């Protein structure tokens, strides 16, 4: 699962 | 809940490997235009890894060549269509056995990504991305960005891998004159902003915020936030940590101790010092300072406060909180037994003033503050 940075 | 030890496994340490990719066959997101980490990115990434292994039971060992690694680092520059991407920032993948698990990716077209050592958002991004590659769902000030794990991050990561009890177990100083050898805990001059949540596993420790002229609010309570160097809520103390001492700056500060024995120094300016429970030693510093007492338990005879630099006619001792059970009366040289009485007693031989308070409902006189110097009745706020 992926988490993106703002 | 996921971690490198599996799903729903808590408090289990991990030894992990990491690698700076030199090439790729593909990026798991479909992005393209791979670029390997530069020397500055490498250094800053290692500092970010260190800030995680500082607080939780993790070890990180770099590998190279064709060895696989738990956590990887690489840059991208283009989308799946092959068009330049100057909009996005970074992303990372959870721990697991799937392809690209633990990998983290950063947009090389961003100056903050290329120069994370001089552009604070870059370092913060590394820290957050590593946080996610470790299993954190949602990792993460006048335009500044904290580069290290914050209070909730610390709790969460320790939940997963256990707390690191070997970290800074000696007498540690945070802020100015820091001995931590961590950039995020260190201020070198008054223009340096501090943003951190302190993890500390033992010893007698100090918050040294002496280099600032802003009015500061410094709280030594576990889990509490402080307003430091003119910022707000920029400093905090992680759950499970006891910090003992604090030094304010030249501003008008508030220093709040905890239940431990605290040494509090106001510095210049007009400060409010509150020792709380335990035997505290209080230095108001230059200026008109107020030493606050909120209950009889603040300064029992068996564990009394010292006020070491009291200035008669200038400083104040605040006992107004005792009103709630009857307002205090000043007696000159003897108690009546009625209770709610305050006496200053001069010890000429030692030049110590003993502040005695006989509290309502106490059979004996159980409240004492010892003062190095003279104090007058008009110095006491009842
Ligand atoms: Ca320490
Ligand atoms: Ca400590
Ligand atoms: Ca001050
Ligand atoms: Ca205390
Ligand atoms: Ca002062
Ligand atoms: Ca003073
Ligand atoms: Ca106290
Ligand atoms: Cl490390
Ligand atoms: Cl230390």
């Amino acid at each position: 699962a992926e988490a993106a940075q703002a | 809940n996921v971690s490198w030890n599996g799903t729903n496994v808590f408090g289990k340490s991990a030894n992990l490997t990491f690698k700076f990719l030199q090439s790729v066959s593909s990026i798991p997101s479909g992005d393209t235009g791979f670029v390997k980490f530069n020397a500055e990115q490498i250094e800053q990434a290692k500092l970010s890894l260190q800030s995680w292994s500082d607080v939780a039971n993790l070890t990180f060992t770099e590998v190279t060549g064709n060895k696989s690694a738990n956590i990887t680092f690489g840059n991208y520059t283009r989308d799946a269509s092959g068009n330049l991407d100057y909009g996005t920032q970074a992303y990372a993948y959870y721990p697991g056995n799937y392809q690209g698990a633990g990998s983290s990716w950063y947009n090389y077209n961003q100056s903050n990504i290329r120069n994370p050592g001089s552009e604070e958002y870059g370092r913060q991004t590394f820290t957050h991305e590593i946080g996610h590659a470790l299993g954190l769902a949602h990792p993460g000030y006048n335009g500044h960005y904290g580069g290290a794990p914050m209070i909730d991050d610390i709790a969460a990561i320790q939940r997963l891998y256990g707390a690191n009890m070997t970290t800074r177990t000696g007498d540690s100083v945070y802020g100015f004159n820091s001995n931590t050898d961590r950039d995020f805990y260190t201020a070198t001059d008054s223009s340096k902003a501090l943003i951190f949540s302190v993890w500390d596993a033992g010893g007698t420790d100090t918050f040294d915020f002496s280099g600032y002229s802003n009015n500061q609010r410094i709280n030594l309570n576990e889990g509490s936030f402080s307003d430091v160097g003119g910022l707000k809520g920029n400093v905090s103390i992680a759950h499970g940590v006891t910090i003992e001492n604090a030094i304010g700056g030249s501003g008008n500060d508030i220093l709040v101790g905890n239940s431990a024995d605290n040494i509090l120094q106001g510095g210049a300016g007009n400060d409010v010092l509150y020792g709380g429970a335990g035997a505290d030693t209080l230095y108001g510093g230059a200026g008109r300072d107020t030493f606050v007492y909120g209950s009889g338990q603040d300064s029992t005879v068996a564990a009394y406060d010292w006020i070491a630099d009291f200035q008669k006619g200038i400083d104040k001792i605040d006992l107004s909180a005792f009103r709630n059970e009857g307002q205090l009366s000043f007696v000159q040289d003897q108690f009546t037994g009625k209770g709610q009485e305050v006496m200053l007693q001069w010890d000429a031989a030692n030049s110590i003033t003993n502040l005695w308070l006989h509290e309502a409902g106490h059979s004996s006189v159980d409240f004492l503050v010892r003062i190095v110097g003279q104090a007058a009745q008009s110095d006491i706020i009842v």
